[PDB]
Order: structure tokens, then C-alpha cells, then sequence
């Protein structure tokens, strides 16, 4: 009774919406508490100057897009339209990130 | 505190609505069950080869911060070179 | 006396002469000829000059008058010609193109 | 103190000869501080290795534009060379 | 030798090859083409046939990023 | 009978050892259109960084140099005949 | 006075004394430090002892004493770590890796 | 018969004499090694020439190339290659 949208209608208006913006979209918070986690044993006691850890943050989502977007294709160059962990194994291949 | 620090479970901080939205940032219609074990892990490895270039200018130069003057001079050597922090 | 701009003289609004500067500083040549560095700044006048005329395009055309990085990106991305040499980059706040692939519309 | 040199005041102007009304924010203005001063590295790499490659010693104007075919793509290396022959015959003009 | 003599032919006008140079292009396109192909496999056994197709290159040259 | 077009100098059998080579099975029957494209793009750059140098030096030879710096700048560097 | 040269005294081949004047005249700096080109001739020591003691491996691969553009294509490729180095190389007549994927070969 | 061209032939030829006492080395497979020893100094050199630019010193030190060698190097040979170096150094500092 009711009213649904039905499945995907709801996706497809995200891509037209979040293509649009250009804000973040990792949690500012966990993302910072993620760098120091990572970069602990790089070095002791590291201080990230604030303006730095931004910048990874607009240089690493700038590559993950850059990454969906690529397997995006695979996935579609597979007659499917879902993407699935096998098709990123091929995706980060032909770059040469992986091999 | 003058010890300690947040070093565990923070690889948790990427929730599944949080990687959702850059998926459809990318364009993805429809997204998989088990995607999100997996780019969990290429996140993290290519942040490694960021920050361990990133460091290593800060250790150099004797000083104890990363400055976005470096985090930008480690990525223009992988590439992604980036506008908008320095130059 | 009554000394005057080496970008005047050429009529280059760039710098003539910090780029001079940056010919000796960086050690790119151990000599650097008094016909280089004129001739980068002019490239350099032009270069910037189509990236930005065209960001101006696009901001005025989403009613903006003040270039913001998403107004930015726009310019670069949709000019072929430009898309080559910024290839690498990752403009920061920029945004993406809106793109949407054909099989990815709903089945009408 | 703290004197740091940028392009913030050029690029600002040559706006203004090819829009007097449009305002330029300053991150959108941070990035063509970044912008140039990427392109003046690009460009001045080939710039040298040609005065090493051929085993001479000064940059001067030809060396520059066997660099400009080289980097900038497309027609862009039809045009800016353009802009850059009337440049230097400009300033031998008033030399 | 009679293919890139004439290519070459329309960017200058009179051009004497060295006989070298003209192995040294031998070698790159060979070498541009066997990575191409065994990254367009990548994509036709991703798409569980076995044969290539056009439509695999132009996939695969897209992913490189020679395509732009 | 060689006057035509010299790109099919590039023979079908020619392009079908190199997929061997790549470890290609079976090749389709079109591949042997396309494949004319992407070579003839690829030798479209190459040579026009490489007579640049040449036009540059006043050389009207195209040397083996003046093309393992054009391989340089491609990203492709190609060792062996010279440096 | 009796010479010996920068060679000898640090204990290495290649030419600490050849690879300093690349730097003074290369343009990589106007001063160079002096103990800074016998750091660059060890360095490469490390980085050229590692290829071949990898490539006359497969020489003896082929029971061939003479060592062969094949074989070092042959022998940087399979060292995992030694790949990363030269991910984007290619190294004249050096062949490819044979390879072939699990599902080309017949299931039985 | 003149203009000495310059190149890494004889010494790469050493190198190999005291890991493989025995094996012989081809042309070719050497014009290679007089190309790769070119080519990893220049990307060591070219490299350390941005260090000694982005920290406004003027001079290239045992430092820089401790560095550059730690970032161009893959991972492991990071920690072998330094030690050759440093190893060298001394050695050539203890009788320097």
C-alpha cells in the first residue's frame, strides 16, 4: 500500500546528484584517524599538519573514483551491470597497480 | 595524554555508506556484496605508497610534521600530481 | 635612468624577468640566452590565457561570477586540446564530469 | 616577514585583459599558482636536456620552441608559438 | 623502412633515415603491441569467451588511459 | 603490385604471430582492421617527437638517438640502442 | 707525489672518479658534495651486481657461457622485486615471459 | 680515428667478472648495461637535484642520495642498497 519507488530509480538519482557536488565524501573524522593509524610505524610520533591530511583526502577519492569509474566499464564490457571484486583484479591489471 | 595514539580498527572507518557514495560518484548502478572488503584493501595499499614517500621527505629534512608542501612533492612522483596546495 | 619593464617592453603581462630568475636559480642551463626567457613568459601569457578565458565561459554560464575550482575543472576536462596536458592531475574540489553511462538508463 | 613569491597578481591580470568583471577565489586561484608553476617546470625540462642532448650550453629562444611541439599538444603548439615568434621580434623591436 | 618513410613523409619533407633508427621503431611497435594484447586477453577471458575482439582493444586502450 | 597504401604492408599473418606472442588463442576476424588503427596512431607520435629534435639540430638525418629520446618521453624507454 | 684513484680507496669498480664529473657537469646542483659521488658509485654496484648475478643464472638456464639480451629480459622479469624498478622498460629482442592463462589449455 | 666516445663498457665488464668468474657477455647485452647504468643515474641524479631544490640547499650530500636511493628503489632493495653506501663511505672516510 504503500508508495515504492522501484529498484535502482533511487541509484540512479545519487549519480545524477553526487556527480553534480563536488564536497567530500569519506568521514572527515575516521578518515584523519585512518593516516595516523597507517603512518604509525613509518615513523614515531608523526604530526600531520592539518592542511595535510585534507590533502591526501582530495588526492586518495580522487583515485578511488577514478577506480570505480574503471571498473565500471569492465563490468559493463562483462554484459552485467553490477560491479564485483572480480572485475577490480582486472581493472588495477591493465594499469599495472597490482601485477 | 603524553602516549598512546589511535592504532586499531581504524581500516573499519570506511563504513559501507561511506565507500557507497564514491561508488556512485563513479557512476555504478548497482553494487556487490563483497565489494567493499576490496577496495578496503587497495585503499589502504596505495595510501601506503603515499605516506612512506610522504615520511621520507619529513625525515630528511629533520623535521617531525608532514606539510602539504610534501604530501604534494610524494605525489607528483607517482603521477598525481596535485593542484591547489602548492607550486 | 627611467628604467621600464622587460614585460613592457614585449608587452607581456607575465614577468619577464622572474622567469629569468627561475632560469639561473633552478639550474636548468648553466647559461641561459636574453631570448628564452621572454619567449616562456608569452607561452605561459597564453597558456594560462585559454584555461582561464574558458573556466570564465563556464561559471557565467552557471550564473557564477566568481571562478570556484568546480567552475574550474569544467574548462579543462571538456577542451580536448587542454585534456591532454593536464592528463595527470587531480585538480583538488573538483568535482567529476557528469557522465552517465548508456547501459546504465533504466530499461524506457 | 615570511616573504613567499607566487604568480597571484599576474594570472589575476591577464583575467582582467580577457574578463574585466570576473573575480578569481583564491582556491580557485591557489590552483593556477600550482598550474604555472607546473607547466614552467614541464616546459623548462625539455628546455635543457635539448642544450644536453646536443651538446650545447645556453637555453636561449630556439631551444624553447623544439620544447613547446614537444609538450603542449594539439594545435595549442600552432598557436602558442605564435604568440611567441611576435613576442621576441616585439622585443628585438624595442631591444 | 617503406611504411615509416612515409608517415614521416608528412610531417617534413625529404627525410634520410638512418638504418638503425628505423630497427629502433621496429622494436617499440612490436613492443607497444605485444602489451596490448596480453592485456586485451585480460579482458576476453574477463568476458568468459576465449577470442578477441575489437571491442576488447578499444576497452583496453581506455583503461591505459591512451585513449583521451 | 605495391603501389597502394603501405599500411597494409602490415600483413594479416604478420599481426597474427604477434598475438601468439601475447598469448591471444583464438584472434577474430576483424582484429586485423583495428590493430592497423592503434599502429598507425602510436608511429603518428613517435616520428613527430622524433624528426622535432632532428628539424631542431640541424640534422637531416633521423638518427637512432633522435628516437630512443622520443621512446623517453612516452613513458617507454628503449634500451639497447644507445644512451 | 703517487696517485691512486677515488676507486681503490672505497672499495669499488664503477668510476667514483667518471660519475663525479656527470654531476658537476650534469646540472644536478652547483656543488656537489664530495662524499657524494663514491655513495652514487656503490649504489649502482648494488644495482648493476643484482641484474647479472640474476641474469648468468639464466645463462646456465640455457647452458650457454656468452649471456644474451633474452636472458636478461629473462632475468629482471621474473624477481618480483626487481620488476618494480623497471615496470615500464623494454628491453631490445628481449621476448616475454612465456605465459599462458588456465583456461586457453584444454580441461583435459 | 679520433673523438673518444664515451661508455660504461669496460666497467660493467669487471662486474660481471666476480660474480660469474666464467660467464662471457654479449654486445648487445651490453650495450643494455650501458644504457641501464645511465639510465639509473639519471633517475637517481635528476632526482636528487629536486631534493637539494626543494630544501633551498644549494649542494647534493651524501644525504640526498641516501634518500632518493630509499624512495626510487622498490621496498627491499631500499635496505641492501643504502648499506653499500654507507659501507663505502666509511671505508673511503677511514682513509681518506
Amino acid at each position: 500500500k504503500p508508495h515504492r519507488y522501484r529498484p535502482g530509480t533511487v541509484a540512479l538519482r545519487e549519480i545524477r546528484r553526487y556527480q553534480k557536488s563536488t564536497e567530500l565524501l569519506i568521514r572527515k573524522l575516521p578518515f584523519q584517524r585512518l593516516v595516523r593509524e597507517i603512518a604509525q610505524d613509518f615513523k614515531t610520533d608523526l604530526r600531520f599538519q592539518s592542511s595535510a591530511v585534507m590533502a591526501l583526502q582530495e588526492a586518495s577519492e580522487a583515485y578511488l573514483v577514478a577506480l570505480f569509474e574503471d571498473t565500471n566499464l569492465c563490468a559493463i564490457h562483462a554484459k552485467r551491470v553490477t560491479i564485483m571484486p572480480k572485475d577490480i583484479q582486472l581493472a588495477r591489471r591493465i594499469r599495472g597497480e597490482r601485477a | 595524554k603524553r602516549h598512546r595514539k589511535v592504532l586499531r580498527d581504524n581500516i573499519q572507518g570506511i563504513t559501507k555508506p561511506a565507500i557507497r557514495r564514491l561508488a556512485r560518484r563513479g557512476g555504478v548502478k548497482r553494487i556487490s556484496g563483497l565489494i567493499y572488503e576490496e577496495t578496503r584493501g587497495v585503499l589502504k595499499v596505495f595510501l601506503e605508497n603515499v605516506i612512506r614517500d610522504a615520511v621520507t621527505y619529513t625525515e630528511h629534512a629533520k623535521r617531525k610534521t608532514v606539510t602539504a608542501m610534501d604530501v604534494v612533492y610524494a605525489l607528483k612522483r607517482q603521477g598525481r600530481t596535485l593542484y591547489g596546495f602548492g607550486g | 635612468a627611467k628604467a621600464k619593464t622587460r614585460s613592457s617592453r614585449a608587452g607581456l603581462q607575465f614577468p619577464v624577468g622572474r622567469v629569468h630568475r627561475l632560469l639561473r636559480k633552478g639550474n636548468y642551463a648553466e647559461r641561459v640566452g636574453a631570448g628564452a626567457p621572454v619567449y616562456l613568459a608569452a607561452v605561459l601569457e597564453y597558456l594560462t590565457a585559454e584555461i582561464l578565458e574558458l573556466a570564465g565561459n563556464a561559471a557565467r554560464d552557471n550564473k557564477k561570477t566568481r571562478i570556484i575550482p568546480r567552475h574550474l575543472q569544467l574548462a579543462v576536462r571538456n577542451d580536448e586540446e587542454l585534456n591532454k596536458l593536464l592528463g595527470r592531475v587531480t585538480i583538488a574540489q573538483g568535482g567529476v564530469l557528469p557522465n552517465i553511462q548508456s547501459v546504465l538508463l533504466p530499461k524506457c | 616577514k615570511t616573504r613567499k613569491e607566487s604568480y597571484a597578481i599576474y594570472v589575476y591580470k591577464v583575467l582582467k585583459q580577457v574578463h574585466p568583471d570576473t573575480g578569481i577565489s583564491s582556491k580557485a586561484m591557489s590552483i593556477m599558482n600550482s598550474f604555472v608553476n607546473d607547466v614552467f617546470e614541464r616546459i623548462a625540462g625539455e628546455a635543457s636536456r635539448l642544450a644536453h642532448y646536443n651538446k650545447r650550453s645556453t637555453i636561449t629562444s630556439r631551444e624553447i620552441q623544439t620544447a613547446v611541439r614537444l609538450l603542449l599538444p594539439g594545435e595549442l603548439a600552432k598557436h602558442a608559438v605564435s604568440e611567441g615568434t611576435k613576442a621576441v621580434t616585439k622585443y628585438t623591436s624595442a631591444k
